C-alpha cells in the first residue's frame, strides 16, 4: 500500500458569480465531474455545459485529458436552447 | 383589425395541454404535477423568438395595475439608450426598438388591459419591433461585462461575435446567457420550469437566484410557453 497523491481540488465558476469547490482526481470523466456538481447543486448532468479557456467538455474524456490541474477553474452554464 | 393569437395565445387552464401529449405517459405525469403549483398556460409562436416575446409579455402583464412598479420600472426603460450607446449600438440604428418598448409600457402605464396589451404582442410588426429590442438590451448587457462572460463562451468563439450571431439576429434560440443577461438588465425576477421526457424528478431554475419571480416559463422540446401561479 503506497499512497496516492493525484487527489486536489478544482473550481466551478458559474454565471451567478458563485464558485464551486470539487474533490476530485486527474483521471476522472467528465461525466463524473458534472456527478459531483449535481450532488453540491441539485443540477441535473444532462443539464450541465462545462467549459475550461473556452472549450467545451466533452463527457467521455478526462480531466487530464484537459491539461485540467489541481486548483484550475471550470466555468458552467445550463443547457436552455429554446 | 381582426383578432389574432399567432404570437401570444389565449390563457387556458394547465391541464390542456395533456392533449399535446396524449401518449406519453412521463410527459403527462408531469404535467398534472406542475397543476399542484400552476393553473393557467399561454402558448407563444414557435419561431426561434418565443423566450424573449414571452418574458416580454408576461412581464408587462404582470405589471397591470400596479402603478408604482410600473413608474420604478419605466425609470429603468429610460436608462437603457445609455446602456446600448456604451455597447458601440447607434441611435439611429436602435430608435424605433427602443421606441416599440417604450410605447408598450406607456399602454401598461396609462391603465392598460391585458386585450390592449395581447393587440401589441399578437401585432406582427410591434410585437417583433418588441423582441428585437430586448435583444440588442440582451446583447447590451453582455458585451458591458465581456470580461465576466467570455470566459462561457464556448468553442474558443470571441464574445462579440457571439453576441452579433446568436443574441442580436431575429429567430436565433436563447439560451442560459442571454436568459440571464436579459433577466438582469431589466430587474425581471424569472422562474423556469424544465419539463423533459426523462422519467425524472421535475426542477427549475430563479433568475437571480431566490428572487421571488415575477414571470414563470415553461421549458419544454426546447420551447418557451408562458405559465400562471395558482393562488
Amino acid at each position: 500500500d503506497v499512497p496516492d497523491y493525484a487527489h486536489m481540488q478544482i473550481f466551478v465558476k458559474t454565471l451567478t458569480g458563485k464558485t464551486i469547490t470539487l474533490e476530485v482526481e486527474p483521471s476522472d470523466t467528465i461525466e463524473n465531474v458534472k456527478a459531483k456538481i449535481q450532488d453540491k447543486e441539485g443540477i441535473p448532468p444532462d443539464q450541465q455545459r462545462l467549459i475550461f479557456a473556452g472549450k467545451q467538455l466533452e463527457d467521455g474524456r478526462t480531466l487530464s485529458d484537459y491539461n485540467i490541474q489541481k486548483e484550475s477553474t471550470l466555468h458552467l452554464v445550463l443547457r436552455l436552447r429554446g | 383589425s381582426e383578432t389574432s393569437f399567432n404570437l401570444i395565445s389565449e390563457k387556458c387552464d394547465i391541464l390542456s395541454i395533456l392533449r399535446d401529449h396524449p401518449e406519453n405517459r412521463i410527459y403527462r405525469r408531469k404535467i398534472e404535477e406542475l397543476s399542484k403549483r400552476f393553473t393557467a398556460i399561454r402558448k407563444t409562436k414557435g419561431d426561434g423568438n418565443c423566450f424573449y416575446r414571452a418574458l416580454g409579455y408576461s412581464y408587462l402583464e404582470s405589471l397591470l395595475g400596479k402603478s408604482r412598479e410600473i413608474f420604478k420600472f419605466k425609470e429603468r426603460v429610460l436608462q437603457t439608450p445609455n446602456d446600448l450607446l456604451a455597447a458601440g449600438f447607434e441611435e439611429h440604428k436602435f430608435r424605433n426598438f427602443f421606441n416599440a418598448f417604450y410605447s408598450v409600457v406607456e399602454l401598461v402605464e396609462k391603465d392598460g388591459s391585458v386585450s390592449s396589451l395581447l393587440k401589441v404582442f399578437n401585432d406582427q410588426s410591434a410585437s417583433d419591433h418588441i423582441v428585437q429590442f430586448l435583444r440588442l438590451l440582451t446583447s447590451a448587457f453582455i458585451r458591458n461585462r465581456a470580461d465576466f462572460f467570455r470566459h462561457f463562451i464556448d468553442e474558443e468563439m470571441d464574445i462579440k461575435d457571439f453576441c452579433t450571431h446568436e443574441v442580436e439576429p431575429m429567430a436565433t434560440e436563447c439560451d442560459h446567457i442571454q436568459i440571464t443577461a436579459l433577466s438582469q438588465a431589466l430587474s425581471i425576477a424569472l422562474q423556469v420550469e424544465y419539463v423533459d421526457e426523462m422519467d425524472t424528478a421535475l426542477n427549475h431554475h430563479v433568475f437571480p437566484e431566490a428572487a421571488t419571480p415575477s414571470v414563470y416559463l415553461l421549458y419544454k422540446t426546447s420551447h418557451y410557453n408562458i405559465l400562471y401561479a395558482a393562488d
